[PDB]
């Protein structure tokens, strides 16, 4: 499905740390309806699954998530981030610094931080 | 054996063109702005001596 | 004196089969020990096809791009397929040459030596 | 000469050119494929198609070609005589 | 037991796209026309969906 | 070699000992002492550069 | 119990380590994924600069 993985594997599994690129289908315990093409996870692996620290990464949606997760879902102290406007203004053709100067401040004021339980 | 014998092997393929694509096609999840003033984009001019 | 067959037919003689015994014996025993052959060791090649490739692609791009062209680069293996379907089956040539990067450099035998 | 034809290898080359070439006499199509099989399997004309295609095409023809020889020349000959009393294995 | 490794492996026999459409797998198959007493001579096994 | 044949040189003779080692130039032999063939006194890893 | 301000930031601060650390394994030379998710604009396959010996066009 082309989902694809890079990093530390026991036996056959993935396991210690790496990088997770979702492709059409899910992977690491992600809920299906949770990742699009394009997506990726970054951080510590557990028997397949997403568990101890990591950030996730939607370029489609913008969504940006650092923090704790257990098993497959967010459980912990987390921050989440909205970088949409700024990735709607670079791929529009805006250079990177005037897309930032544009959209740098609604994205920090839209700065959340959050508990988790379960997901 | 027509490929043999007519070398119609000559019009085989070797070669591409490599183009860079720009940001907007790029990974902009990678690309982040430095203090406002600088990015992650590199792009030096080759070999300048 | 004896008979030793017709003088039509070639003979092989016993000095070829000794050199070939003692090559073959040195040679393994060569490849065991990297670091004992008058302090170096045997290299089956003189340098990797694909640095080989990669600075003859370096030069041409160079002199192509000065010479006011857009530079090319050319595939080992061989170029694209035209297919609809899939990725990979487009580019199988080149994906084909690349996924025998460590059998065709690394050797199959232990690289260190064991139990001395 | 008769040297080269004394050798076995050289008689079984000859015997494998030879089959090689009656198979492609009896199998290779010519003008069946955008009339027949063409647009039979794809509805398109043999030029637009891919480079993958026309090789379907192609082959379906000759497939077509074979089974109406097999069929048309050995088969008819072979089952004018009727069921020799099929013989069967007994154990 | 031996354990079962999940390495995903590059193509054989096929394309990377399909799968051995028409490989042989023993399972009666079932004509239109009523058989009031004729062993398939192999059962169904589970019968129910 | 091991037939050891022995004449007096001609043309042909010479010839073919220059294509031999021609032709052998062109294909992967075995190296002794390596990192000593390969040096350049220059900033680079070899001489193909 | 809920996290408190700064217990999400010491996270989030951890976090960004393990980030970094975990992103060592991207790009591995002679990879599947390097092999066949490093495209240009067109989408043919580039000549990533990963030889362990030659460092060309004057890097
Ligand atoms: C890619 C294909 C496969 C290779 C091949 O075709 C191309 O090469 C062709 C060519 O090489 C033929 C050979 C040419 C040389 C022939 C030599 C011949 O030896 C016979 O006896 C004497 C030698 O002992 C004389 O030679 C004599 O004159 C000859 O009669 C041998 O008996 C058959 C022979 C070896 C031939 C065998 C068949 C071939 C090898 C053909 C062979 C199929
Ligand atoms: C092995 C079959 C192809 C060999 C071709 C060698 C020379 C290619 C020259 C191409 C010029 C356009
Ligand atoms: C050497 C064995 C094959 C030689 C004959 C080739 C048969 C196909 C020829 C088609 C010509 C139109």
């Amino acid at each position: 499905d082309f989902t694809t993985f890079e990093g530390l594997s026991k036996q056959s599994i993935p396991h210690g740390m790496g990088v997770m690129t979702f492709g059409t289908g899910t992977g690491a315990g992600f809920a299906m309806s949770q990742t699009r093409y394009g997506d990726k996870y970054e951080g510590e692996f557990q028997a397949g699954y997403a568990h101890g620290l990591g950030q996730f990464t939607s370029e489609a949606s913008g969504e940006v998530y650092i923090g704790e997760f257990f098993a497959g879902q967010r459980h912990g102290c987390g921050m989440t981030l909205d970088m949409k406007p700024y990735f709607y203004l670079l791929e529009r053709g805006v250079d990177p610094v005037e897309a930032y100067r544009r959209t740098a401040g609604a994205i920090m004021k839209n700065v959340e931080v959050r508990t988790w339980y379960r997901g | 054996f027509k490929n043999f014998f007519s070398f119609s092997f000559l019009n085989n393929i070797w070669s591409i063109p490599i183009i860079i694509p720009d940001i907007a096609s790029a990974m902009i999840s990678e690309v982040s702005v430095l203090d406002g003033y600088f990015h992650n984009a590199f792009t030096f001019l080759e070999t300048s001596v | 004196n004896v008979y030793k067959g017709p003088a039509s037919i070639p003979h092989a003689s016993a000095e070829v089969f000794g050199a070939f015994f003692l090559a073959t014996n040195t040679a393994l025993l060569a490849h065991m020990f990297p670091g004992k052959l008058f302090g170096s060791e045997l290299h089956v090649r003189k340098w990797d096809p694909d640095y080989l490739a990669s600075c003859c692609n370096e030069q041409g791009m160079r002199r192509e791009a000065l010479s006011g062209k857009k530079p090319n680069l050319w595939l080992l293996g061989g170029g694209p397929r035209l297919v609809n379907d899939s990725w990979e089956r487009m580019w199988w040539n080149n994906l084909h040459w690349k996924r025998w990067k460590v059998p065709r450099t690394g050797p199959a035998f232990p690289q260190d030596m064991y139990w001395q | 000469l008769s040297g080269l034809l004394g050798d076995i290898g050289v008689k079984c080359t000859l015997a494998f050119a030879g089959t090689v070439a009656a198979g492609a006499a009896i199998v290779v199509p010519s003008g069946k494929q955008v009339e027949a099989a063409s647009l039979d399997i794809y509805g398109r004309p043999p030029s637009q198609l891919l480079p993958n295609e026309r090789r379907a095409a192609e082959f379906a023809a000759g497939h077509r070609r074979w089974k109406g020889f097999v069929d048309n020349s050995i088969y008819s000959w072979t089952r004018t005589l009727p069921g020799h009393d099929n013989p069967i294995v007994n154990p | 037991k031996p354990l079962q490794r999940y390495i995903p492996q590059n193509g054989g026999f096929t394309w990377p796209g399909d799968y051995l459409r028409l490989e042989i797998v023993e399972m009666p198959k079932l004509k239109s026309i009523n058989i009031k007493k004729t062993s398939l001579k192999q059962k169904i096994n589970v019968q129910p969906v | 070699s091991s037939k050891e044949r022995r004449m007096a040189l001609e043309d042909l003779s010479k010839w073919k000992i220059f294509l031999l080692n021609f032709l052998l130039a062109l294909t992967e032999q075995s190296c002794i002492y390596p990192f000593i063939s390969n040096l350049s006194f220059g900033p680079d890893a070899s001489i193909l550069e | 119990e809920m996290c408190d301000i700064p217990e999400i930031l010491g996270t989030v601060q951890e976090a960004r380590q393990i980030v970094e650390r975990a992103r060592m394994w991207r790009f591995k030379p002679y990879g599947e994924v390097g092999l066949r998710m490093a495209q240009d604009a067109n989408g043919s396959p580039v000549s990533l600069m990963q030889e362990p010996l030659h460092y060309p066009h004057g890097t």
